């Protein structure tokens, strides 16, 4: 049956002036009375949204303020789902023809009840078996990231030869800069909930393909990056790897970057071009190219890297390659310093990446990163180790269709800044020693609570695509400058009445489905 | 005649020409159109 | 009574296992009558577009009252802001008496903008505006470049008894205007707008009286260029004094140059007392005596009296020769060897002295919004405007105003359209005195939204005001927009309400008593 | 009898709801361009119904490959008097880098002759990415100045709805798409008239040439903001250059670093401060350098004592841009700050909520019905809001914008949704046929042709409209293909 | 419930309906000049029924020659706050052709001083063509920040009535007419703010001076955009020197070539690239040669090493602009890219069907009633569009625009539909009364006058409003005179 709860804007007995009092009213309560509970709409929409995010919504049952966990804890607060949807595709290696009856791909997806971070692709186009060595590139590739976000855009990022990764946020949320000059966020948050469901485009015959998803939890435990003044010290990395289109045998990419350094502006000084900048407040920059052309910038903080003074506030350093093979490449760093010294070095293109340890003459901000035991990659290594897992032929199966649920932690405990972070990954043979000092790698906030997934599929014919429709729910407490306390107002009630079932109902099964039950 | 959101109109358009046209009745074939009803 | 829920699939609709649409339309909880049946948010909508700070308070407020029920929008996102800001007098007026029986003035000028809320201007003393007071007022609105850098509600002096502040809207405004992080979103209607005035005073020197009126008023998209290698520009250096620090010693003077790049400007040669903005433009606040002298390195090449004054590598020093208790003669220098030093004669709390500049920077074009400044004459409002109210503060606890679609007889979405600089132009205001480059207030201006102004009058030193806005704004979300995933299904059209709300506020006057707040 | 309507107005409430199952149903009837709001004494309602096979960029309409390679392609459509829409495109199956994206809208803003562009005809803004204009012809058709010149005052789109199948053999139908409605309103940002020399600038954009030495020839579209047109022409080396149509000057040109082509000044020009040529001098373009991803453009001039240029251009990147100043005396035109609708699946996903996805297989193709989406009422954009269509979006910064009377010439219907349809992954040997039966209403001032058919507007019909606006706020706009 | 509407909300019907007839019919009550859309919480309505004389260029006043002689006349009536309507004359009857048009055009955007014309008095700018404008007194009264001054923060015109009277004595009481109603609404092209410096244009028309030797005199207006009013007073010859009420820099002389006149420059000037002038110089212009065609002229000054300048201009069409930089400064006003409503007796009709015409023997003249048009509802029209309109047009070559503020500066109504009435078989011996019930309602910001007169906006009288525009709608906004 229908009721609608109205809690007066006064308390029994206060006497209120006209002016003053509460500034804001309570959204009327709409409960659905049944004969042993009447929880409002916000719960159930809740309830089935955190239970079938997509289906809850696809069906008919999302409603009210479900972005809101029904457990009477918040006073006030602010919920909101989003629901991007990208359509991770191969990459490119180049226009390279394409034979049906040919080329096909790899592509794992890693899904982490991040804030503000959505999920991480990842794929192989002549299709790999993750080596080790392929994965500790990668992992030292996530975490060595300086400006993070300088790839949120969910664009396809190399690193391995024929490897890909990339990374995908909540457009909305990864919308909300971090400690910017004046922006920063909210208090506390939790997922109230977070599904996707990895369409499977492919075309109809094509179907070729086989995906399997695990819920696999994780948690961030922090490890600090310490500030400092005179100088904080700090590295700079720089990857090697062959532009598409390009003469991999003597035309390089780099993602060049130092990271206490403060981003300048790189400018090409000689030769042919391949150059581009990055937007982040850390020096990083990625070029490709000749061999022997030249690029540059002013180098904003006293430099200091092996042992030796390198440069100034002002001296322009410049890199130039010595020799660059369709493999391995040979890179100088020049200073215009009165007599410093210069660094040559070498990587390896489709691997590892050169940490030239350095200290920069900046201050910096103690901020730690967190220390995410990075989930499966390795196909077998999930089915084996996690149970509740599910594979599916996409040909059976237009794709798959996980949901999370905080696993962490029997109730919802808000997982405030607690644990915020450049989180560098951590994986079962992995030395640390690939891992870039300074504040870099992805930074955000991880949800303390839910569990993180990961998704791989196999045999999907390169010209097949993967539409990663989401919708990840979200409520947390804004403080100042927050562009959504507006949005906020009063907290959900407790409904463990109903919460418990959820609970134990996620639990009762996996959290991954086929994704045409969604 | 595949217009499935025509079909939605000339439903609502269908009533609307024999409802009493208050623009109050309006918003109820509007959202009879879409198909809409009263939830318990 | 009874509540409404529409389907994902539209009678017919053959969707797949994860094709239609992802949002549920949040269920119509509509409440029923003998004739009309609106939903708790087009009701409480119509209760907060009435009487939005009471309504709330008084109960009445509910659903999507953010929401505008005129079923226009297909989707919506929308809010209220409830900042509550307390105005109070500037000067520490330092008396020798137990009863400093000193008064003093104080308006508020109200625009339905998207960021700001409200502006407001006190006179330590009570004395009314001149037109020269006035006018140094507004050619300061207008005048202000970073202004995003006063948004903190600081007050600040533009003339010898008066100051003024601006307040935002705590979140619209904390939406930059920069390409890299924050755009505001593709357009939007001020919902429904209203501010209450509370009196806050010792109920013992209670005196004063304020008069409210609504007044609209329609911008001008006045337009800058867009420049390429050269821009044109303006610096300013306006002239005031040390809130505490004596007069015929001391200045506290605030330069700004109008296209020029914000670059950090140090006191290097003289005592100290400076506060440069963050703003993308070059402004500084600094306080000193003669001797003194700031500087900063130039961001871009920079013309002036013709001749070439700055380079990109220049270093341009910033002095004051003279500093009468009133009169301020300053000071400009170029390293660049074969340029000359600039000179100019400013009053202190008066008008800005102006130096066509010219700075070698590409320069994006973007309109300046002529704005009429609302009737701000002690006594005009109550001439041009009837609908006016007004009583003594001691009374009216203090002043409830409530906006209303004014302009449009319907409920257009204000867009990106009138959006810019504001600058005010007035009568008896001469132009001339309004600074070049994009500088002045910057914002979507509700051009729906009665604007609206209240003076208060006569009250104490100690008397404060405490002004309780509920601000309600809707609008369509774009890209990056850090709140489009709030947005839902926009407010169903029940005109039925709406007319007779229209039909109230026309019949009203949108100010009353902080007691009938 | 509740009430009445003519057939003008079920036609056209049909319409402006299922502008293609109004037809397709039989169910449009009468003159259903005119809205029957009833606010005009007189009107020419009207109804385009381009057809257009957007076909992928590098492909032969003739011999499709059955390649099963993909491509992007993102429509936005405008409710602008002759303009229905932009394609983005992109070969390689590539994301929207800012810088990608930051590429194309300035490509967009500066686009010399946007006329020279009304052939829809796929253009290279980033070395996987094309884009292209196709225009409500008839409209476009009537000659901006034209020929027996007809001239319409203020007008009103009426209904915009378009359908993009899904033209996609069973073989390869892998493909997906999602679009949305998202309001835009156009600021006036102004360009001011001069009298003897106004400023403008010369942009340069350069990219490879298709069946084309990567790095031996190169092909850039070399123009000039205020500058009258000027024929250019080869005149020593390998052959290549397509001249405008436009009263400005610009071209596009493939050639070698020993190809110049040259032509010569129509009027007076300064640059980097320096008179770079008079009246008559000749100038002559060339490439100091070719690469693969830079070209280095030198333009000299005829003049004596006249400085040359030299400049640097990442060739599928942006536009390397030279401020100039011609002798020419300019009108003072209105360039349209318009915010670009949301350009990336998610960020379309996310802060639009009435968004609609479908497999392209499922759902024969996209079908997006814009509406009256600003003004609860009809108003009527005219003079207006008219003039240069330039756009930002989040990211994109100005600093790379034209100074010259560019970017898409027309007036934006003030109240109306402007629609966007993301295509992803769909099959390189596919195509999107979009048949828009768009309509508008407006008002003849000077003709000799249109002010024929000009009619009384609509009898005022609140009901019947009251509804048709019930059913839009009330609906997606965005339905399956096989829904129109 | 009877739909019982306030007295004064029926006036307000009549008066929109039949603003002339409605008074005449004591149909004309209450305050009908208030808007009963139930809008305002307060508003002034105002009604100012202005009667002008209109007579042929030559013809006196006094003495009617019956000379059976004729001319076309034509008015266009705009829905601007201050501005009742424009009127131009042919004293052959002549057709209004290319040149002539652009011209009439040319002029009237490069109008100085427009206020100079407040009066309503012809002024040649053709051949054989005058033309002069209709201020709405007690509106036009509203000087611009002056000694006296008031302002409105919004309006919008409640109605517009023109009656064209057609005074001819019933001996040579022939000739006809055409009425119509084309609705425009203005772009705001801005005329950007400066500094040290402004841009601007020197212009010098040129026309026999009716009653001096056709070859030997020339009666000639020229001005200079930002340069401030100066003083002109001839100073060495024939006599001929009629200076300006307004606030910029324009005079009007005639006389011999050797005729000079001079004035001291109240700011520092520049042309062609050079200097001209010290804010102290004594610029001196005279002519050099007279054709009864054709005019050469030159101006130089005291400024040591001031070059002279000197420019052409064929007699009685167009002006020599001359690009020009003022030692002031500019505001950041603009103009109004104003569509020019159907000049030519040929596209009214093939432009507008809802047209009328007859003969002014039995039509005893025109009377054409404006609308809303624009916009389904009574929208405020504030700030937003005014500025001095410069009319644009088919043809009309922005070339010839001047640079500063000049044409007419008002507001334009965003919403009423502006209406052209072109007489063609006049005879001289005839003129055109006209009737002006216009009546606006707006609402005051400062003022020491107007606000007293403030009451509430008429209450929201929606069954009448409705039927209103309905009326007005499928009615024809011309008619003939007698049925008003
Ligand atoms: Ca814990
Ligand atoms: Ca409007």
């Amino acid at each position: 049956e229908q009721a609608t709860i109205l809690k007066p804007q006064l308390l029994p007995g206060e006497s209120v002036a006209p002016s003053g009092g509460r500034g804001t009213m309570d959204p009327p309560v709409h409960e659905i009375c049944a004969q042993s509970i009447d929880p409002s709409e916000g719960a159930v929409g809740w309830f089935y949204k955190y239970m079938d995010p997509a289906g809850a919504v696809e069906s008919g049952k999302a409603l009210g303020e479900f972005s809101k966990v029904p457990d009477g804890l918040l006073r006030y607060s602010v919920d909101a789902e989003q629901r991007p949807i990208v359509t991770i595709e191969c990459p490119t290696v180049s226009e390279s023809d394409l034979p049906l009856d040919g080329k096909l791909w790899r592509v794992s997806f890693i899904s982490f009840p991040a804030f503000r971070l959505n999920f991480i692709a990842l794929a192989n186009i002549n299709n790999e078996a993750l080596t080790l060595e392929t994965r500790n590139t990668f992992i030292q590739t996530l975490n060595n990231i300086t400006n993070w976000r300088d790839l949120g855009t969910g664009q396809w990022a190399q690193f391995a030869p024929g490897w890909y990764y990339s990374i995908y946020v909540l457009p909305n949320t990864y919308a909300m800069a971090e400690i910017g000059d004046r922006t920063d966020s909210v208090t506390q948050f939790r997922k109230v909930y977070k599904g996707i469901t990895f369409e499977f485009n492919a075309p109809t015959l094509i179907d070729q393909g086989w995906w399997v998803g695990a819920h696999i939890p994780v948690k961030p435990q922090s490890e600090t990056i310490p500030a400092a003044e005179r100088f904080s010290a700090g590295s700079m990395t720089v990857s090697a790897s062959n532009a598409i289109f390009q003469p991999s045998n003597t035309v390089a990419r780099i993602v060049w970057s130092i990271t206490p350094l403060p981003v300048a502006t790189v400018a090409l000084t000689t030769g042919t071009g391949g150059t581009n900048n990055t937007s982040g407040k850390f020096f990083s920059v990625e070029i490709d190219g000749n061999v022997n052309s030249v690029w540059t910038f002013t180098a904003p903080a006293s430099i200091l890297a092996e042992g030796e003074p390198f440069a100034e506030e002002g001296d322009t350093t410049s890199f130039s390659m010595t020799t660059i093979t369709a493999d391995t490449v040979v890179y100088s760093v020049s200073s215009s310093l009165t007599g410093s010294s210069v660094i040559v070095r070498g990587v390896t293109k489709g691997s590892g990446v050169s940490i030239t340890p350095v200290t920069v003459g900046i201050d910096t901000e103690a901020v730690n990163r967190l220390s995410i035991e990075m989930p499966a990659l390795t196909t077998e290594e999930v089915t084996t180790n996690v149970p509740k897992y599910e594979q599916f032929l996409c040909k059976e199966s237009g794709g798959a269709y996980i949901v999370h649920y905080k696993m962490n932690n029997p109730v919802f405990e808000m997982t405030g800044e607690e644990n915020f972070g450049g989180f560098q990954f951590h994986y079962p043979g992995y030395d640390p020693e690939n891992n870039a000092l300074g504040l870099r790698g992805i930074v955000d906030t991880f949800e303390n609570n839910f569990s993180s997934a990961v998704v791989h599929f196999w045999g999907i014919s390169q010209s097949a695509t993967i539409v990663c429709k989401t919708y990840d729910g979200w409520e947390g407490t804004t403080n100042a400058g927050s562009t959504v306390g507006q949005f906020a107002h009063t907290g959900a009630e407790e409904e463990d009445e109903v919460v418990q079932l959820a609970n134990r109902l996620q639990m009762e099964l996996t959290g991954v489905y086929q994704a045409d039950d969604n | 005649f595949a217009g499935t959101v025509s079909a939605l109109a000339s439903i609502g358009l269908g009533l609307l020409g024999k409802s009493s046209a208050t623009p109050s009745v309006i918003k109820g074939i509007a959202q009879q159109a879409v198909g809409a009803v009263q939830a318990n």
